[PDB]
This record gives C-alpha cells, sequence and structure tokens, in this order.
RNA sequence: CCUUUAAUGUUUGAUGUUCUAACGUUGGCCCCUGAUCGGGGUUGCGGACAGUGUCUGGUGGGUAGUUUGACUGGGGCGGUCUCCUCCUAAAGAGUAACGGAGGAGCACGAAGGUUGGCUAAUCCUGGUCGGACAUCAGGAGGUUAGUGCAAUGGCAUAAGCCAGCUUGACUGCGAGCGUGACGGCGCGAGCAGGUGCGAAAGCAGGUCAUAGUGAUCCGGUGGUUCUGAAUGGAAGGGCCAU
RNA sequence: GAAAUUCCUUGUCGGGUAAGUUCCGACCUGCACGAAUGGCGUAAUGAUGGCCAGGCUGUCUCCACCCGAGACUCAGUGAAAUUGAACUCGCUGUGAAGAUGCAGUGUACCCGCGGCAAGACGGAAAGACCCCGUGAACCUUUACUAUAGCUUGACACUGAAC
RNA sequence: GUUUAUUAAAAACACAGCACUGUGCAAACACGAAAGUGGACGUAUACGGUGUGACGCCUGCCCGGUGCCGGAAGGUUAAUU
RNA sequence: UGUAACGGGGCUAAACCAUGCACCGAAGCUGCGGCAGCGACGCUUAUGCGUUGUUGGGUAGGGGAGCGUUCUGUAAGCCUG
RNA sequence: GAGGACCGAACCGACUAAUGUUGAAAAAUUAGCGGAUGACUUGUGGCUGGGGGUGAAAGGCCAAUCAAACCGGGAGAUAGC
RNA sequence: CUUUUGUAUAAUGGGUCAGCGACUUAUAUUCUGUAGCAAGGUUAACCGAAUAGGGGAGCCGAAGGGAAACCGAGUCUUAA
RNA sequence: CCAUAGGUUAAUGAGGCGAACCGGGGGAACUGAAACAUCUAAGUACCCCGAGGAAAAGAAAUCAACCGAGAUUCCCCCAGU
C-alpha cells in the first residue's frame, strides 16, 4: 500500500527578532507574526504581513496594556 | 595552450574596481504582470557577485 | 486562469502602458482609469487594449 | 563552472550589454603625460610618436591624473573640467 | 483615353490525334571478324513516351544512431516529485521517515483607496397565507457569528456589515532590517514628482496575513537624447516596457 | 474436450492393483480447445513421450566367493593444483554476529605408514542470480531522429502539325 | 530424411500434397553506385514469395481495426510561379 | 557436541545489608633525568642565549624541517694497486 | 526385378550406460545403438567474405574463436568503478 | 595491507627472493616566498660570431563609472 | 563511292621501388557534451591519384578609410580579443 499524506510546507522562520532592552536602529525587525499576536506601541510600525519594526532608533520594551490585556512592543529613545 | 574564457560568462559579468564582479539581476525578463512595480524595480539596477559564487565565477574568467 | 492579461494605453500619445488582468466574460466593457504617465509626469485617462 | 547539475550560475544570470567598437579606438590621457612628448605640442600623432596611445587610437580624453608643471598646447584633444584648469593654470592653451 | 465586350497574327496552360528527327531496342541483315562482347552501317518497331540528372510531397525497422528519470527498509508493481497550513518539533530559529491530517496551480475595477455609519450566531414569545426553517415585533444571548477558497495566527479602534466619492492596484528612489549555500524572496519609515478621500489631524505604492508558481537561452510587439564595419542612412544589436 | 491446453485438482464416475497424484475409458463445471500461425480421425513408420503384462535376471531382500588391472612393498625415472607466516587439539563462551590461534576449562610423550572425508566458511573461476553504472551489445516496434529502396510532380536531355 | 561440430535428435526443421499471391518476359525477384549476372538458353501445365504439411472426412460467422486491391467527384496539400 | 546461567577452584562467607579504618590498583598525578612546539620577560655579534609559563594521542588532510640515491659544476683538485 | 523396400559388414552417423574428467584424447574408449541404392557417401580442384557469406533453421557454421571472424590501425577509446 | 560503522576475522591481496613498477612534461593563469628595478617594469620574433649588445612591435601597471554615446575623481541612476 | 574505322611496321616515351615532407580525390568512430540527436572529436585516422628536391602559393576585379598601403610564403604580436 501507500500514504495519502506527506506534504508540508517550508518554514517560515517566525518569531520576536530582537527582545527586550536591545538596541535598534529605525526599521528594524522586532517580530515576525501571523496577525497581531503583538501590537505596536510607540515608535513602532506594524507592516502588511504584521510584522512590528522600529520607527526610531531605540530600545526595545514590551508591555501589557490596556482593557483587553494586549501585548504591545515599543521603542524607548535612548 | 592559452587558458580559454568561458564566453557565456564573460557575456553575463564585469569586473568593477575593486575586482569584485557586477551581473545583471534574474526574473526580468518575462512573465512581468503578475509582479510588482516594487519587485521589478529592484531588480533593474546590477548587483554584485557573493562570496560564496565569486570563486566560480573567477575560474570562469581567467582574462576578465 | 480564465483572467487574461490586457494593456491599460496612456491616452496622451506617449505610448506609455500599464499591464493588468481582465474577466472577458463577466465585464467586456472596457476598462479605463486615470493613471500616473511618468513621460509627460501627469495622471490622464488610461484605456483597454490588447496585450500584445 | 560545473556546480553539480543545478544550472549554474553563468546560466542562471541573464546575458546584458553590447560590446562598442568606439571603445576600442579611444583612449585617455594623463597629465603627467603631456610633458612626455617632443615638442610641447600634445596631439594624437605626438602622443603615439611618444607611445602614449596606440597606433590605432582615433580619439583620446586627457583627464586630471597626475601633474603638469609645464606650459603645453593641447590640439585635437577632448580635455576634462579639471585637466583644462590645470593645463591653463600651468601656463598651457587648449585649441580644439 | 475610362467602364464593358467579340476575334485573330500572336505568348505561354491542359487534353486528344497525327508525325519523325532527339532518345530506346535484350527484332532482322551487313562490316570490323576466325567473335551470342563491343562499335559502326542499314532496316523494322517504339517515340517525344520511356529512361536518367537536379529539385520536390508521400511511404520507408529494409538499414542506422540513440533515448526509455529518480525516491524506495533489495528491485519491480503501486505511490510520490513544486507551493501553502497544522502536528511530530524536546516553551527562540531550524529539525527526518513510503510519519499523522488537510489544501493551491486562483478570484476581485471592486471583493482595491478613503470618508461617514453599523454589529453577529442561536433560541424563546406574539404575528395573514407561513408550515421545523421566509418577512415583522420584543426578549434572552454576547461572537457560540463573519472573513471570496485549507488550516493556523489574528480581527470590535473591527481585518466583519452598509453607503458616498474615487483609481495609491501611482512613477522614480529608499535609512534600516529579516530570510536564504547561491540564484533569490520578504518587511520597511522616509525623500522627489503627480493623485484620491477627508473640514482637518491624516490615510492610500492593491486585497486580515501566510498558497495561486517557472531561471536562462531563442525570438515577438511597442518605445528610445544609445550603437550603426568607407560616409549618410538602413539592417541588426543595446537599453526601457511587455 | 481435466487435453503436449484444466487454475481450483490427486475434479467425479468406471477399469486395472492388496493398495494407482501416473495410465486407460468416460462425464463437461473448456480458469484459458476449435477449423490451413488448420479441426477431428488415421493403416504403416519412430535410438520419440506415458502406462500395463509374460519371460528374464545381483536392480533389490543382502550380499558371498572367484579371475584379472590398479591400490600396497622393492629398484629406476619423476609431475600438479595450492601456499601471509605457523610451535596448525576438544569443549563452553566471546567476538565483524558459525574460532586451531581470544577467555575459561579439559585432554595431550616425539615421528611415520595405510585408510576415511566431518572442518580448515577446503582448491578451481574478480557470482552467471540480485542490485547499481546517467556501462555494452544484439533483437523488437504504430519510441525519437534519420536514411537505402519504392512512389509523386516540376524543370532539363525534349521536337513539328492540327 | 535434417539439426544445436563440443550437455538438447525431439513433438523441432524438411517433406510429397494443398491454398493464397505476385510475375506477359528487357518477367516478378535477387547480387550489384553501374556494366552486367542469376531467374532461364526457362515463358503462366512456367518462375518467385508466403502460410499449411501424406491420406480420409472437412475447413463455419465477422471487412468495425491494421494491411492489401480498386475508385477519383470533392476537401487538404510540395517544389514551382 | 561437554560440566557449560560465579571465568575456574572452591565458599555458609570467600553471600547480602550498614558503619569504619587499612591496602592493592592505570601510559592519570607526583618524584628524578632528557627532547621538542608555542608564548612572555630580559641580553645580543640580531640570531642565537638565558629565565619562565605552558603544550607535545591521532585517520582524511593542511603546514614545517630533513636523510639518502644517480647525474653537472667546483674538480687537470682530492682519495685510490 | 521395382523400391528415399527389408536383414546385415565395409562406409556414414551418434540413442543409452560405465569409464575417463591435472584424460591415452581441449569431446575419446568400451559394451550396446541408427542409416547402409540414396534427399547416400567419398577423393581432387573450384566459388561465396564479416552487418557479409552459407544455413532441410540450432542464432547453427564460417580454421579448437561467432547475437557480428581474425590481423593491423584510430589507440594511452572512455571507465563518476 | 586494503576496505570499512566496525576485521584475529572464516572479507581482499601476497608461495619466497632479486630486479623493474605509479602525481610527470609543455604552455597559459592566479597566489606565496625570494631577487632586480620602481610610477614604472619588461621585452617577442629577429639582428648579432656572441648566455654580451641591439630590437620596446607589444604586454602589465599608474582611473573609474556607464549597456552605450559619453563624462571623468568621479560616474551611473532619475525630471531631480 | 569518296572517306573513316580497322591492320602492319618504325622511332621516341612510360610502367616498378622508396621513411618523411607536398598538392589533389574520398573520408570514420570511439570520445567530449558529465545521457544524446544539432555540435565535438575532425577534414583527424585511414584508403586512393600525382609531383618535386622541395611542393603549394604568387604580382590585386587585395586591403584601407577620404590618410594611405602595394605579389606570394614563413616567424612574433594583435588576442583567447
Ligand atoms: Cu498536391
Ligand atoms: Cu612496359
Ligand atoms: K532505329
Ligand atoms: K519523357
Ligand atoms: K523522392
Ligand atoms: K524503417
Ligand atoms: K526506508
Ligand atoms: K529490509
Ligand atoms: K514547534
Ligand atoms: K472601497
Ligand atoms: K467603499
Ligand atoms: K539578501
Ligand atoms: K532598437
Ligand atoms: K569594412
Ligand atoms: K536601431
Ligand atoms: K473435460
Ligand atoms: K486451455
Ligand atoms: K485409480
Ligand atoms: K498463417
Ligand atoms: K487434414
Ligand atoms: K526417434
Ligand atoms: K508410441
Ligand atoms: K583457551
Ligand atoms: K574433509
Ligand atoms: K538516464
Ligand atoms: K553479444
Ligand atoms: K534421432
Ligand atoms: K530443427
Ligand atoms: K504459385
Ligand atoms: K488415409
Ligand atoms: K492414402
Ligand atoms: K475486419
Ligand atoms: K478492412
Ligand atoms: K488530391
Ligand atoms: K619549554
Ligand atoms: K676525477
Ligand atoms: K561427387
Ligand atoms: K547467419
Ligand atoms: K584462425
Ligand atoms: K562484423
Ligand atoms: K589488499
Ligand atoms: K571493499
Ligand atoms: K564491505
Ligand atoms: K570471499
Ligand atoms: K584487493
Ligand atoms: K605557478
Ligand atoms: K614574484
Ligand atoms: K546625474
Ligand atoms: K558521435
Ligand atoms: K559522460
Ligand atoms: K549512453
Ligand atoms: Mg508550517
Ligand atoms: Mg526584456
Ligand atoms: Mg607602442
Ligand atoms: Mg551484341
Ligand atoms: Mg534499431
Ligand atoms: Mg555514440
Ligand atoms: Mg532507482
Ligand atoms: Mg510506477
Ligand atoms: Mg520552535
Ligand atoms: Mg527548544
Ligand atoms: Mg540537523
Ligand atoms: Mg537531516
Ligand atoms: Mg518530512
Ligand atoms: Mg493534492
Ligand atoms: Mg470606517
Ligand atoms: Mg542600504
Ligand atoms: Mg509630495
Ligand atoms: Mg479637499
Ligand atoms: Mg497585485
Ligand atoms: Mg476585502
Ligand atoms: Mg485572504
Ligand atoms: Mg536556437
Ligand atoms: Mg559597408
Ligand atoms: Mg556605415
Ligand atoms: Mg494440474
Ligand atoms: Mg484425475
Ligand atoms: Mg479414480
Ligand atoms: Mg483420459
Ligand atoms: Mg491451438
Ligand atoms: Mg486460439
Ligand atoms: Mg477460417
Ligand atoms: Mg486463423
Ligand atoms: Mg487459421
Ligand atoms: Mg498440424
Ligand atoms: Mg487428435
Ligand atoms: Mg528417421
Ligand atoms: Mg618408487
Ligand atoms: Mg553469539
Ligand atoms: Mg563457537
Ligand atoms: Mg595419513
Ligand atoms: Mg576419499
Ligand atoms: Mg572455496
Ligand atoms: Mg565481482
Ligand atoms: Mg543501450
Ligand atoms: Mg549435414
Ligand atoms: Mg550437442
Ligand atoms: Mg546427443
Ligand atoms: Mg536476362
Ligand atoms: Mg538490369
Ligand atoms: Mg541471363
Ligand atoms: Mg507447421
Ligand atoms: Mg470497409
Ligand atoms: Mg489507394
Ligand atoms: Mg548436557
Ligand atoms: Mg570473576
Ligand atoms: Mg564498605
Ligand atoms: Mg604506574
Ligand atoms: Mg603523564
Ligand atoms: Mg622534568
Ligand atoms: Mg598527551
Ligand atoms: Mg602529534
Ligand atoms: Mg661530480
Ligand atoms: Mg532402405
Ligand atoms: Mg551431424
Ligand atoms: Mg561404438
Ligand atoms: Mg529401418
Ligand atoms: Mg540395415
Ligand atoms: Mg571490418
Ligand atoms: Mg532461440
Ligand atoms: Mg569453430
Ligand atoms: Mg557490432
Ligand atoms: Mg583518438
Ligand atoms: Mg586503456
Ligand atoms: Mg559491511
Ligand atoms: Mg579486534
Ligand atoms: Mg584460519
Ligand atoms: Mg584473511
Ligand atoms: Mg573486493
Ligand atoms: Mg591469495
Ligand atoms: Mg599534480
Ligand atoms: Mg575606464
Ligand atoms: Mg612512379
Ligand atoms: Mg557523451
Ligand atoms: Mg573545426
Ligand atoms: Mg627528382
Ligand atoms: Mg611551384
Ligand atoms: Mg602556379
Ligand atoms: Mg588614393
Amino acid at each position: 500500500g501507500s500514504t495519502r499524506n506527506g506534504r508540508d510546507s517550508e518554514a517560515k522562520r517566525l518569531g520576536v527578532k530582537r527582545f527586550g532592552g536591545e538596541s535598534v536602529l529605525a526599521g528594524s525587525i522586532i517580530v515576525r507574526q501571523r496577525g497581531t499576536k503583538f501590537h505596536a506601541g510607540a515608535n513602532v510600525g506594524c507592516g502588511r504581513d504584521h510584522t512590528l519594526f522600529a520607527k526610531a532608533d531605540g530600545k526595545v520594551k514590551f508591555e501589557v496594556k490596556g482593557p483587553k490585556n494586549r501585548k504591545f512592543i515599543s521603542i524607548e529613545a535612548e | 595552450p592559452k587558458i580559454k574564457t568561458v564566453r557565456g560568462a564573460a557575456k553575463r559579468f564585469k569586473k568593477t574596481g575593486k575586482g569584485g564582479f557586477k551581473h545583471k539581476h534574474a526574473n526580468l525578463r518575462h512573465i512581468l504582470t503578475k509582479k510588482a512595480t516594487k519587485r521589478k524595480r529592484h531588480l533593474r539596477p546590477k548587483a554584485m557577485v557573493s562570496k560564496g559564487d565569486l570563486g566560480l565565477v573567477i575560474a570562469c574568467l581567467p582574462y576578465a | 486562469g480564465i483572467r487574461e492579461k490586457i494593456k491599460l494605453v496612456s491616452s496622451a500619445g506617449t505610448g506609455h502602458f500599464y499591464t493588468t488582468t481582465k474577466n472577458k466574460r463577466t465585464k467586456p466593457e472596457k476598462l479605463e482609469l486615470k493613471k500616473f504617465d511618468p513621460v509627460v509626469r501627469q495622471h490622464v485617462i488610461y484605456k483597454e487594449a490588447k496585450i500584445k | 563552472g560545473f556546480e553539480g547539475g543545478q544550472m549554474p550560475l553563468y546560466r542562471r544570470l541573464p546575458k546584458f550589454g553590447f560590446t562598442s567598437r568606439k571603445a576600442a579606438i579611444t583612449a585617455e590621457i594623463r597629465l603627467s603625460d603631456l610633458a612626455k612628448v617632443e615638442g610641447g605640442v600634445v596631439d594624437l600623432n605626438t602622443l603615439k610618436a611618444a607611445n602614449i596611445i596606440g597606433i590605432q587610437i582615433e580619439f583620446a580624453k586627457v583627464i586630471l591624473a597626475g601633474e603638469v608643471t609645464t606650459p603645453v598646447t593641447v590640439r585635437g584633444l577632448r580635455v576634462t573640467k579639471g585637466a583644462r584648469a590645470a593645463i591653463e593654470a600651468a601656463g598651457g592653451k587648449i585649441e580644439e
């Protein structure tokens, strides 16, 4: 006999690229994600594939804010 | 006898001032409607040959 | 793959064209859009034509 | 260039450009070359006589490279802006 | 001298008949000649046919040169081969098996941009036809709905639903970054030009995101302040779009 | 017609035998006979295939004796394959997984000669099976690409008249 | 009768007989760039090719496929022009 | 195939548990002597010397430094009846 | 006095068995076996040549060689083994 | 010895000795060392009786960018 | 019938051999392309004809580029352009 399985897709290398406290340059990707598990905070942008990236030089900061206890990433100016 | 150039490589690489090679990007010959303008625009300028490929290019082009 | 390629030709006479696709069975009417012509550097009307 | 059978680099990239016959008969002249000719007049013939340009060169351009410290007359060549400034400052002249 | 229409000296076309002089003769006779070869002569038969050369369509295992994939708990047979989603995967990334499960090879000038507005499923009760389920009203409920199509991650400030105006599904670029052995692929503020929506702050370089794909060569089409084998052109080539 | 064909199958029935997967005669349920890549018969023929019987016998029960030629001893002549090196035992275990050579243990004074082949994965031939190599050959064909031959027409050699 | 000289002698090959088919003679056919030669100093009661295989009784149905044979009104189609 | 499921002998501990102190045991560590690689610190006749720390198992393979053989020059020299 | 008639030596074969298998022999010996006036057998000489011959057909045979002889050459073919 | 994940292996090769038996040669190219000269370096064929000397035809280097025309310490891109 | 073909005689020449080099008529495949057909190997190997001490080629219906060169042959560059 044979199997009807045997397929998969290539790994997409998502996840956090710069962790809390890391110094980054403007433009740096901070996290790659499907949809907004993390949300964009101060000095952070959200791209068309929901990548969060730095809009200014500084240090990465994660926090939980708002009425829904959501996770936000911001850049602290250094 | 004299080493023979690989003529096909000579048609696709040119040596630059510090000794690298410039080349034309792939993917801009046809099937163009379905590609974004940003992608095509970034394929238009010539690029440099990568470090892992420099050896193959140099082997093909002894008189470059 | 029923959608067919088409070109949108500038009305400014520059020869500039964009390309796109169209479902010709459901929308037989010609596509017409204002788009930027980089030759004359203005937005003008562009009209559907055959792809070539 | 063989890579094990994968389309090799020199064939997965595209060809580009054309080769210009006029480039093969055009040469560049340095400022330091100007004093090397015989007689103080720089033209195609005197450069060829001094072995500065090849026998089949039909067009030459003087560029700002090296220095000129003597008055020279340049005749029938193209001169860059910087080279023209250097030649005139050294006391020469450029004739079309 | 223009529309049209009859005929021949007259040019080649196809058919048919006749002719002889090219050409055939493995019919008779004569000579070279002591010769069933050959040649010449003569006569009969055939005759512009046949046959051969060059070109050309068909047929052509008669003959030739070759091809006839890989993975694989041996090979064959069967199944598979690129792309996307989950799990295996050991809480960063990555991670194998002919391991466990599903999808793609598109769709859309609106299903895209923007401004303004809105909020689901399901059930209960009352109500003409009307019923288990149509539309109406109220209540409960709180996303159990929805998302153009798998699955996962998302989504109320909605990314879900409705409407007005529209073409940013713009052109040139791009700090910086991600991901690849490489070819490549991806995210991206911001700058110049021109544009749509909004009073405005602003948003817009396609679509909730992640599949919807094919290098190079060879050529085709349009454009072009490039090239142009003596020179001016042209052919061909380059560059840009396709 | 269960066959030079029948898988199931030693089909089933009859015959022959004490007993018959073969044989002979039938049945037909012909996996998958069949009419000139002939069907069904057929006297004669066959170093042809199968089966039965009489005769015959050392084929056998079950071997015995004998006659010769070797084998064995003496004299003369004088090979071979093979061979890393050998001071070249058994057993149980171990271990590239079936040991003369390791471990433990048992047995064993040194050396010939006639015999036998259980082992030295004994000798012989770079496995012929199987797989692999982008190896070979020769064969096939409605595989691909060609091509001799065969066939078509145009022009030439090739002319006249109606 | 023949055969795998050297592991197969046979039920294989051949065979007389049978049929189909080609061939009008410079025969078809075969060897051969060709000239020629065989076929044959033969001429359809002859010669080649193919299948079957003494003899006896026989040899049924199918021409849709592939081939061969005939047809040539039409469609398509080469060089050439 | 033969004890053949402590390696054997043998063992009632020479078995097992617990506690303790001795000892044996390797190319490990130390002692004594020697050689080499690398690095520091100083001398120096600038390429060796001294002091010091440390290193020195190796297949594919990379790097370094040498032995010997024949032939040419040095050599009509030098050794050799 | 016919006959691919019959029995059977020479002659031509090669069905069975034993032996032999570093042979007496690179295919034989021994005991038996088939044909033996024929499509028989044999001597001498001739002819056919390698994608070619010849083949009562076994891919048989073509000098102890045959699904393409032997010799020389391309030639140190190529060999991811 | 070889080959291997791994061989006392009952995997391979060798009866023994002696002699022979396998990374070369030419040209081109790049890198290292070393020597000469140095913004220069060097000649080829050839001439020459000449390892001299002549011969600088040439080749490499002192400039790049651009498909190219072209511009040039800049240039290309683009209307910028 | 003139003739021609044919026949006889005489004079002169040719033929055959040889290692390479040379001109001409024909002309592979292995191989490489990591398969293979275009292509390559290569106008090579090989077969054939002919010459000479050499052969062949040779006195522009050639190049160049608006300036000029001035038959053929051979060597170094140009340029692995
Ligand atoms: Cu036609
Ligand atoms: Cu003669
Ligand atoms: K006649
Ligand atoms: K004719
Ligand atoms: K033809
Ligand atoms: K054929
Ligand atoms: K497996
Ligand atoms: K297995
Ligand atoms: K995971
Ligand atoms: K919209
Ligand atoms: K809208
Ligand atoms: K990259
Ligand atoms: K063009
Ligand atoms: K020219
Ligand atoms: K052009
Ligand atoms: K039956
Ligand atoms: K049957
Ligand atoms: K029975
Ligand atoms: K038949
Ligand atoms: K019959
Ligand atoms: K028989
Ligand atoms: K019988
Ligand atoms: K032992
Ligand atoms: K034995
Ligand atoms: K293959
Ligand atoms: K063979
Ligand atoms: K027989
Ligand atoms: K036979
Ligand atoms: K007949
Ligand atoms: K009969
Ligand atoms: K009869
Ligand atoms: K039929
Ligand atoms: K038919
Ligand atoms: K027709
Ligand atoms: K030391
Ligand atoms: K001496
Ligand atoms: K005879
Ligand atoms: K044959
Ligand atoms: K022979
Ligand atoms: K052959
Ligand atoms: K070995
Ligand atoms: K091995
Ligand atoms: K092995
Ligand atoms: K073995
Ligand atoms: K070996
Ligand atoms: K070198
Ligand atoms: K050097
Ligand atoms: K510019
Ligand atoms: K070939
Ligand atoms: K190959
Ligand atoms: K092959
Ligand atoms: Mg995944
Ligand atoms: Mg293009
Ligand atoms: Mg010069
Ligand atoms: Mg005659
Ligand atoms: Mg074939
Ligand atoms: Mg071949
Ligand atoms: Mg396979
Ligand atoms: Mg299959
Ligand atoms: Mg993970
Ligand atoms: Mg982990
Ligand atoms: Mg791993
Ligand atoms: Mg792995
Ligand atoms: Mg997998
Ligand atoms: Mg599928
Ligand atoms: Mg809104
Ligand atoms: Mg950058
Ligand atoms: Mg602006
Ligand atoms: Mg406004
Ligand atoms: Mg798009
Ligand atoms: Mg949408
Ligand atoms: Mg979507
Ligand atoms: Mg082509
Ligand atoms: Mg011209
Ligand atoms: Mg011109
Ligand atoms: Mg049976
Ligand atoms: Mg039975
Ligand atoms: Mg019975
Ligand atoms: Mg029966
Ligand atoms: Mg039958
Ligand atoms: Mg049948
Ligand atoms: Mg019939
Ligand atoms: Mg039949
Ligand atoms: Mg039949
Ligand atoms: Mg029969
Ligand atoms: Mg019968
Ligand atoms: Mg017989
Ligand atoms: Mg004796
Ligand atoms: Mg064991
Ligand atoms: Mg054992
Ligand atoms: Mg003995
Ligand atoms: Mg014995
Ligand atoms: Mg053996
Ligand atoms: Mg083997
Ligand atoms: Mg083959
Ligand atoms: Mg015979
Ligand atoms: Mg035999
Ligand atoms: Mg026999
Ligand atoms: Mg005849
Ligand atoms: Mg004839
Ligand atoms: Mg004849
Ligand atoms: Mg038959
Ligand atoms: Mg019909
Ligand atoms: Mg017909
Ligand atoms: Mg026992
Ligand atoms: Mg013990
Ligand atoms: Mg204790
Ligand atoms: Mg010790
Ligand atoms: Mg130690
Ligand atoms: Mg010490
Ligand atoms: Mg150590
Ligand atoms: Mg060591
Ligand atoms: Mg000496
Ligand atoms: Mg008889
Ligand atoms: Mg015989
Ligand atoms: Mg006998
Ligand atoms: Mg008889
Ligand atoms: Mg007899
Ligand atoms: Mg031959
Ligand atoms: Mg056979
Ligand atoms: Mg023989
Ligand atoms: Mg062959
Ligand atoms: Mg060769
Ligand atoms: Mg060889
Ligand atoms: Mg193994
Ligand atoms: Mg061991
Ligand atoms: Mg042993
Ligand atoms: Mg061994
Ligand atoms: Mg081996
Ligand atoms: Mg051995
Ligand atoms: Mg080497
Ligand atoms: Mg330059
Ligand atoms: Mg001669
Ligand atoms: Mg090949
Ligand atoms: Mg060639
Ligand atoms: Mg002579
Ligand atoms: Mg001459
Ligand atoms: Mg001449
Ligand atoms: Mg003139």
